[PDB]
């Protein structure tokens, strides 16, 4: 009941190296497909496989390789990986291929970012603003803003815990990451959020805000060599106290 | 329901003694699709036989066509021999 | 299989209707997709046609002309939740799927009693930047980048307050400049004439 | 141009003897062999040479993933209708699609089933509905009309996609199909009959009749088959027997692309 089920979420890898993504669904589906989709362009079919058994190229083959494990699991298998192969994966399926009107069923993706050097991955610095007393009094609200700035590659989930418990109510997150630097390729990049809740509500001493960002970044194999401390996946937050 | 074979042998050009030719074995209308098939000279199976594909017929039916090199001569008696689910034994048609 | 053109980007404001149109010239024809892509999410299916003429379901309907290789996605009564990326797919003589590059829709929520205001947040203990609130301001209003490299400015975001059915549009700006004011923070935007700045 | 169609054949067996393919698939344009694939070589590969020096590998490439798919589809639905049936052993499922491109220009289009060489499922691309034969073709019925939009695909596919394949391949193989070869007609005597015997003719389609007296006698006329010679043209006969205690004036007429024959005896 599951539907598409693709790993992981996100991913960094240095130039060279090799990444596996998984695919399973549970839809008894017959057909399975793996696209890439880049800015400015319609998706593009890297492999299928028509049926349990067999698999062939699409249009974006070279670099990859698939494997149809068993009926329900369609692996994409990156054996040197490339700068260009930066992009986001979504996995597919459908019922038959070359039969009727049948729809694409598509997993929740994967975003890759390859780089020739892991030196410039850097996590969020995260910091809460409270509302401004002027807005609380002219408008009876009380906007919080979070910002998570300087990170790089543009893999983050930013999220406001309110009393606890996540919230999404009175929350606007930019839909898109500011380039610090425009200019540069590379970019670190910005991001912000707003919480907007009553003034009632902010003026409560006891209730208690929180921005929070996961960060996707290296891991333990991946080498680190610099100065800095090492740029693991990990969870920065900032908070305040109601007023 | 199953379909006997319907078996018509038959040179590819008007025969005449001792002018090379083809001699043809067609298989049709059958169903289901196994089928045996051979050409007999004087009674014995011809090895050099070659045959179509499995046809298809928009009925459902099924057929073939069986053939071989041959030059009639006057005293040689040729023939088809089919078998098929719905024979019990092989049935012999002659050419001619 | 050769191509399929859409608009990279489309706007229109809450309670409209909008149009997204798709083109192809392709080998074959066998039936045209429409797809549903929120931002950082999965496509999902829409609707099919491979005959002639419109078909509706709920506040879309999708339209086929095969002779003039030309099809449409009408949305009515937009709701903000209709902001997403649509995708054109067309399947060629093979069976072979061949997607358009999406139109971005973008919804102008409708603003029922705007009050532009930019508001100083206060500091963070643990934070060398001044941040600067826009908000309230009506969907007319554009909000441009800064021109000041240690200025930064996000674009406007629309939040909505379910418990008060309101929404806003807000934009931030912040620098670590010693000059920084949120007095001057937007002046490379046209901010409305009344815009409400409060005293520092 | 003469009337030309387009038709490809699914079979599946669903206890195949040692050997035999559980699935063959095979395409025609006329009475001509197209394309074929079956289980055993589990490829997709011409079966005329004017189709395999104008379709490109990746075209045969595509296709033999496509059948390959099609090949396991087909099995899924006669483990379906075996099951339905309360079948054993050995049972065969056929499908039957194409379309004709008539002298005159109009079309017709056709999709249809069988199970155990019977009709089975037939669709009707104007009313967009399914006829089934009986109670297991019922159940199927209402399971493929429940998608509107599969019967949609299929009306277009059948229309366009089936016409615009068949003027493809018509173009391709132009010098075989579109060509003429007249018949060679002769009548031989052999209770008596009058036998009329034509060779050496293409296309296939021919008609071929006796006539007593300037009227025809088709009660009392015997029709031959029209069959392959082997070397792409065809051969057929008709036969009447002779009345022994009355002369007649007998004549045997042939009519073949466009142009009609008579033989009087
Ligand atoms: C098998 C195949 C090939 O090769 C060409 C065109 C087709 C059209 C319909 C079904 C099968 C086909
Ligand atoms: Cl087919
Ligand atoms: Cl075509
Ligand atoms: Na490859």
């Amino acid at each position: 009941n599951a539907g598409v089920t693709q790993t992981p979420k996100f991913q960094v890898l240095k130039t060279g190296q090799s990444m596996t993504l998984q695919c399973a669904q549970d839809m008894n589906h017959n057909s399975m497909y793996w696209y890439r989709q880049d800015p400015g362009m319609g998706l593009r079919l890297i492999y299928y496989s028509a049926s349990e058994g067999t698999t062939d190229k699409g249009e974006v083959p070279n670099g990859y390789n698939v494997s149809r494990l068993n009926k329900r699991e369609f692996s994409l298998r990156l054996e040197s990986a490339a700068p260009s192969q930066t992009s986001v994966y979504f996995c597919a399926s459908s019922v038959w291929t070359g039969e009727g009107s049948g729809e694409l069923f598509f997993g929740e993706g994967s975003r890759l970012t390859v780089l020739e050097d892991l030196k410039n991955v850097f996590p969020p610095e995260v910091a809460v603003f409270e509302p401004s007393e002027a807005e609380i009094s002219h408008t009876q609200k009380a906007t919080l803003v979070c910002l998570a700035t300087g990170f790089y590659p543009d893999h983050v989930e930013l999220s406001w815990w309110v009393n606890g418990k996540e919230v999404h109510s009175g929350v606007c997150t930019d839909p898109q990451p500011l380039k610090e630097q425009p200019a540069l390729n590379d970019s670190r990049y910005a991001l912000s959020s707003r919480l907007r809740v009553s003034a009632t509500f902010w003026q409560n001493p006891r209730n208690h805000f929180r921005c929070q960002v996961q960060f996707y970044g290296l891991s333990e194999n991946d080498e680190w060599t610099q100065d800095r401390a090492k740029p693991v996946t990990q969870i920065v937050s900032a908070e305040a106290w109601g007023r | 329901i199953q379909r006997t074979p319907k078996i018509q042998v038959y040179s590819r050009h008007p025969a005449e003694n001792g002018k090379s030719n083809f001699l043809n074995c067609y298989v049709s209308g059958f169903h289901p699709s196994d089928i045996e098939v051979d050409l007999l000279k004087n009674g014995e199976r011809i090895e050099k036989v070659e045959h179509s594909d499995l046809s298809f017929s928009k009925d459902w039916s099924f057929y073939l066509l069986y053939y071989t090199e041959f030059t009639p001569t006057e005293k040689d008696e040729y023939a088809c021999r089919v078998n098929h689910v719905t024979l019990s034994q092989p049935k012999i048609v002659k050419w001619d | 299989g050769q191509n399929i053109d859409q608009p990279t980007e489309m706007t229109a404001t809450e309670g409209a209707i909008v149009q997204i149109n798709c083109t192809y010239q392709t080998s074959g024809f066998n039936g045209l997709f429409w797809y549903q892509q929120h931002a950082g999410e999965a496509p999902t299916f829409l609707s099919y046609n491979v005959l002639d003429g419109l078909e509706e379901k709920g506040r879309f309907s999708s339209f086929l002309s095969r002779s003039k290789g030309y099809s449409y996605l009408l949305l009515k009564e937009l709701q903000m939740k209709d902001s997403a990326s649509y995708l054109c797919a067309v399947k060629d003589s093979n069976y072979q799927l061949i997607w358009g590059a999406g139109t971005k829709l973008i919804i102008k929520p409708d603003i029922q009693n705007p009050d532009p205001a930019v508001y100083q947040l206060r500091d963070s203990k643990s934070s060398d930047k001044s941040v600067c609130l826009f908000t309230d301001f009506d969907s007319q209003t554009n909000v441009s980048q800064s021109k000041d490299s240690d200025v930064y400015i996000t674009d406007k975001c629309v939040l909505d307050m379910r418990s008060m059915d309101f929404k806003s549009n807000s934009a931030v700006a912040w620098s670590n400049k010693s000059d920084f004011a949120c007095a001057n923070a937007f002046n490379n935007s046209i901010i409305p004439e009344d815009t409400f700045f409060p005293s520092p | 141009m003469r009337t030309h169609s387009l038709r490809y054949f699914r079979l599946g067996v669903s206890d195949p003897i040692h050997g035999v393919p559980e699935f063959i698939s095979v395409g025609y344009v006329d009475s001509h062999p197209i394309t074929t694939y079956d289980s055993v070589t589990r490829q997709k590969e011409p079966r005329a040479p004017w189709m395999a020096e104008n379709l490109a590998p990746d075209h045969w490439e595509r296709y033999t993933q496509l059948l390959r798919g099609w090949q396991q589809m087909f099995k899924v639905e006669l483990k379906r209708l075996q099951r339905h049936y309360n079948h054993s052993g050995s049972h065969t499922y056929q499908r039957m699609i194409g379309c004709e491109l008539l002298e005159d220009g109009s079309t017709t289009g056709f999709l249809q089933y069988a199970y155990d060489g019977q009709d089975f499922l037939i669709f009707n691309k104007d009313t967009l509905s399914w006829l089934a034969v009986d109670n297991v073709a019922h159940t199927i019925k209402q399971a493929w009309e429940a998608n509107q939009h599969e019967l949609l695909y299929q009306k277009n596919w059948l229309e366009e996609e089936c016409i615009a394949w068949l003027k493809r391949f018509l173009e391709y193989g132009k010098d075989t199909l579109q060509r003429t070869e007249p018949p060679l007609v002769r009548v031989n005597r052999k209770v008596t009959a009058l036998f009329c015997k034509a060779h050496g003719f293409y296309p296939p389609e021919i008609y071929m009749t006796w006539m007593k007296n300037g009227e025809e006698i088709v009660q009392e006329i015997d029709y031959g088959d029209i069959l392959p010679s082997g070397d792409g043209t065809y051969q057929a006969w008709a036969s009447i027997e002779l009345d022994p205690q009355s002369s007649n004036l007998y004549s045997c007429h042939v009519e073949h692309s466009g142009v009609h024959m008579v033989l009087q005896v």
